[PDB]
DNA sequence: ACACACTCTCCAATTCTCTAATCACTTAC
DNA sequence: GTAAGTGATTAGAGAATTGGAGAGTGTGT
């Protein structure tokens, strides 16, 4: 069997790739809020298409915002902030 | 066995095109068919053999509709039929089909019921059964009646109720929305023939009771497909206006074709080639992204998601819609039912309930339950959209304190069992759940309605009191959080969830109106029980939680088909969050975010004023400035932080 | 009880079946088996009993007699005869609706016929 | 040889129960 | 009223039940 789970949320292709990728990302504050939207959405997508090309954007997402509730993940979280 | 089945069925006459033709020893025959059928085993061979023999269309109803007809020869007819009648679920002794093999049993007698309904669409059978119910209600005195004709009457009475719990038919054909039912025909036939006078002048004696809930689920029955809606709206019509109406419609049908098909004949282009996206990475080492069709630009680029097969929760967890076959009527039948609502509402509803309450609940039948507050929750929304103040006075049994503390009662029960149990029991349970919270939305509703319009102070002071009631004791104010976190959508339809986000909107307009006036500003709660301050901002603070948030981000999704209403409702509760609590980070999501996008495409395909013209631009202004809010310090780290929902520590540590 | 309201402890010329069929998809009622019992009898009693209007001779009788005669093992009606008020109105409505199953039957009672007529038929 | 159908096995999700830690209420000065 | 101690609630972990996907193998064209 193989299915996204808090290793690979955590691994290398996880939450500091998205960072990574994050960092040349800024939008005009005085623009379109939907065009900077739409510009925010794909860099997600391409994210998650890196991270496990099986399966769709949306339910990446949603499994990524169900992981979220794990003791891993909030311990990732809390020295991710620092 | 059968072969005696055989025998018996075909012995008893023909029909001619127009007339029944009679053997003169039917009452042997059908003797010998109901002593077949009380030996009948759980095969239910001879049911099932009757049932492929169509006795109730082809013989018995024409049989009935004989004048000719003696007394005898009219009982033992009625016995056969309303044994042949009974529904399904009652013959398999309440057990729902738990197997593949019991399942087919189950269809087959299903059908079976379903293709004798049309039998009943003539007016002759209804006239020839009242004569019978006249003779012994109004022609008898009570001193003189006789326990044989008692019988046969209840066997008529329960004869037409089960005649109205009968479902409709696909194989006939498909019907559209906005004409007569099959189910139209028969109730057009059973008001002509006059027998529901005989009905309300029944009920409204206090001495029968024993007819009485019977009467009120029959009322119920025939008031299924139809909601308050379509018939508060007096009916009127000019062909005129009607056909220049049409015309526009289909107006709009051609240009919407044409404007289609020229968009996606202008989509396609000729040649091919392939590309590369020097700039994004491929899985594979040291790779750039290629592509296979002449893209116009890099962002139309989607990563082949149209291939990706999407993932599906389990059959345990999908949710599901309960589906009443619900449609617009002709102006004839809307008139007809329209004169019968008002007619009960003048002559039995005050008794009728009275009588009720008492039993409902008392017996070992769960359905009767579900008719009553099916029946309440119609009739209270009927009078407050026609606004026919005078009628008040005949709805008095309903406007209590002691209503909304019953009605309370009953909701709880409902949705503890439905949480607890597990299978087509909790579904059954939850059932009643829902019915119960829609009556006492319109409860609510009505209490604001005689308090706002009455013209008498007194009725205003009576309405006061138990809206005062509802805003003070806890019970009430902490009603809909204590549902939303036990809401499951393996147990419970989308039905219910619509329905208790419209009651949470009506209900807290209430308390805030109440806080506002100043007349809330101290409250009891339990510990003993002492008074506290109460403040709105802290009541509102309650549904800023995630458990709550899930479900309104679970039905915004719907937004392109919803009503009005309940996306004005959905929209205001997040509003209030967003500010008036003036707290956005908790809103700042991804999954919210993805239906401002839907929305946004949406509303691409609409000129500047088509956009303001349309009814979803509330839900676009709002989408709007919560992305303007969100966007005005945009951070990396923050749009890491929207993946996530966030709790109260976590919107302190992201705030400061 | 609906029981106790639907059972009761009273429930502890002949008719013609055939007549009464006349408008029925005659497809799915000649597979009753009450049906069948009915048409094998008559159809036999028509085979014994029919006279030619104007004749005194058993036709369908001389028939199997001069069938017999040639050793043949198979029996021509007419379904004039089949038809007229001496015969089966019945059973010439109901054989153009469903001849796979009344064929059978025909056939059936035609041998019962024959085999007492001549024993040695069998052979 | 290739395609299609069926069966078995494993793994992941959920819910209950027990244990430990942190927060709030009660008691005493 | 304030400080300290004890009780209760909440969070995590372990164990058991239910269901569905995937891969392998056998049979028919």
């Amino acid at each position: 069997r193989l299915a996204l789970n808090e290793r690979i949320l955590t691994g290398p292709k996880g939450i500091s790739a998205l960072r990574e990728t994050l960092k040349d990302f800024k939008p005009n504050p005085k623009d379109d809020p939907y065009a900077n939207l739409e510009k925010l959405m794909k860099k997600y997508a391409y994210w998650g298409h890196l991270m496990f090309p099986k399966m769709k954007t949306e339910d990446v997402l949603n499994r990524v915002e169900t992981l979220g509730t794990r003791r891993q993940v909030k311990v990732f979280m809390i020295k991710h902030r620092l | 066995m059968n072969v005696l089945v055989q025998g018996a069925v075909h012995a008893l006459g023909y029909y001619e095109d127009g007339k029944y033709s009679r053997e003169p020893d039917c009452y042997e025959s059908i003797r010998d068919l109901i002593r077949y059928l009380r030996e009948d085993g759980d095969d239910h061979t001879a049911r099932i053999e009757c049932g492929r023999h169509n006795l109730v269309e082809q013989d018995l109803v024409p049989m009935v509709k004989c004048e000719d007809l003696t007394d005898d020869e009219f009982d033992i007819a009625i016995r056969l039929m309303v044994n042949l009648c009974q529904p399904a679920i009652s013959t398999m002794r309440g057990k729902p089909p738990a197997d593949r093999d019991q399942w087919k049993m189950y269809w087959e007698l299903e059908e079976n019921l379903r293709r004798a309904k049309t039998a009943f669409s003539d007016a002759h059978f209804f006239t020839a059964i009242k004569k019978r119910i006249d003779n012994y209600f109004i022609d008898t005195e009570y001193e003189d009646r006789d326990e044989r004709l008692r019988l046969v009457v209840e066997r008529i009475v329960l004869l037409i109720k089960y005649v109205f719990s009968i479902n409709p038919d696909t194989s006939e054909g498909r019907r559209t929305r906005i004409e007569d039912s099959s189910h139209d025909r028969v109730i057009i036939a059973f008001l002509e023939s006059g027998i529901d006078k005989t009905l309300m002048h029944i009920a409204n004696q206090p001495r029968e009771k024993e007819f009485h809930v019977t009467i009120l689920d029959i009322f119920a029955l025939i008031l299924k497909e139809q909601t308050a809606e379509d018939l508060a709206t007096k009916s009127e019509e000019v062909s005129t206006a009607e056909q220049k109406k049409t015309e526009e419609e289909f107006r709009k049908i051609i240009e919407n074709h044409v404007v289609k098909e020229t968009q996606k004949r202008k989509s396609f282009s000729r040649f091919g080639g392939s590309y590369t996206i020097k700039g994004l990475k491929g899985i594979s080492a040291n790779s750039s992204q290629v592509v296979f069709k002449p893209i116009q630009n890099v962002e139309k680029h989607n990563f082949l998601d149209d291939r990706k097969a999407k993932k599906r929760a389990p059959r345990n967890r999908r949710p599901f819609e309960i589906d009443t076959n619900s449609h617009f009527a002709s102006s004839e039948v809307r008139g007809m039912l329209r004169d019968m609502v008002i007619r009960i509402i003048e002559t039995c509803f005050n008794r009728l309930m009275k009588s009720s309450k008492t039993t409902v609940f008392v017996q070992v039948q769960k359905t009767s339950q579900i008719n009553y507050f099916f029946l309440i929750k119609f009739v209270l929304r009927f009078v407050r959209l026609s606004r026919q103040d005078h009628l008040l006075e005949r709805i008095s049994e309903c406007i209590g304190v002691e209503a909304f503390h019953e009605n309370n009662v009953q909701l709880t029960e409902y949705v503890e069992n439905a949480t607890t149990l597990k299978g087509v029991e909790a579904k059954s349970h939850g059932l009643k759940a829902q019915y119960a919270l829609g009556a006492y939305n319109e409860l609510v509703l009505l209490h604001r309605y005689i308090y706002e319009h009455a013209k008498e102070e007194n009725e205003r002071k009576f309405a006061k009191r138990a809206l005062e009631h509802i805003v003070n004791v806890e019970e009430y104010r902490e009603l809909p959080i204590f549902i939303i976190k036990k809401f499951s959508s393996s147990v419970l339809s989308n039905n219910f969830l619509r329905e208790l986000v419209l009651t949470t909107h009506h209900y807290m307009k209430l308390v805030e109106r109440f806080v506002k006036t100043g007349a809330l500003k101290k409250v009891t709660k339990k510990v003993k029980v002492e008074e506290i301050d109460f403040q709105f901002d802290s009541y509102v603070c309650k549904f800023s939680n995630v458990d709550v948030l899930k479900w309104y981000v679970f039905l915004l999704n719907d937004f392109s088909k919803n009503s009005t209403e309940l996306n004005q409702a959905l929209v205001k509760m997040l509003h209030r969050i967003a500010f008036d609590l003036k707290l956005p980070i908790k809103l700042y999501q991804v999954s919210l975010f993805q239906v401002f996008s839907k929305v946004n495409e949406h509303f691409t395909h609409l000129s500047k004023d088509l956009r303001k013209s349309s009814r979803l631009y509330e839900l676009y202004q709002f989408g709007f400035h919560l992305l303007k809010k969100f966007f005005s310090k945009f951070t990396g780290d923050l749009a890491i932080e929207a993946l996530f929902w966030k709790g109260p520590r976590e919107c302190f540590e992201i705030e400061n | 009880d609906d029981d106790a309201l639907m059972y009761e402890d009273g429930d502890s010329i002949p008719v013609d079946i055939l007549e009464n069929i006349r408008g029925r998809t005659i497809r799915d009622h000649v597979s009753d088996e009450a049906v069948a019992k009915e048409i094998e009898r008559r159809f036999k009693n028509f085979l014994r009993s029919f006279h030619e209007p104007g004749n005194k001779q058993t036709k369908y009788i001389q028939m199997i007699k001069s069938m017999a005669a040639d050793n043949r093992e198979s029996l021509e009606v007419s379904f004039t005869d089949l038809s007229d008020d001496n015969g089966e109105q019945n059973i010439s409505y109901f054989l153009p609706e469903a001849p796979n199953e009344m064929l059978a039957i025909m056939d059936r009672a035609a041998t019962e016929v024959v085999m007492n007529m001549y024993p040695f038929y069998s052979r």
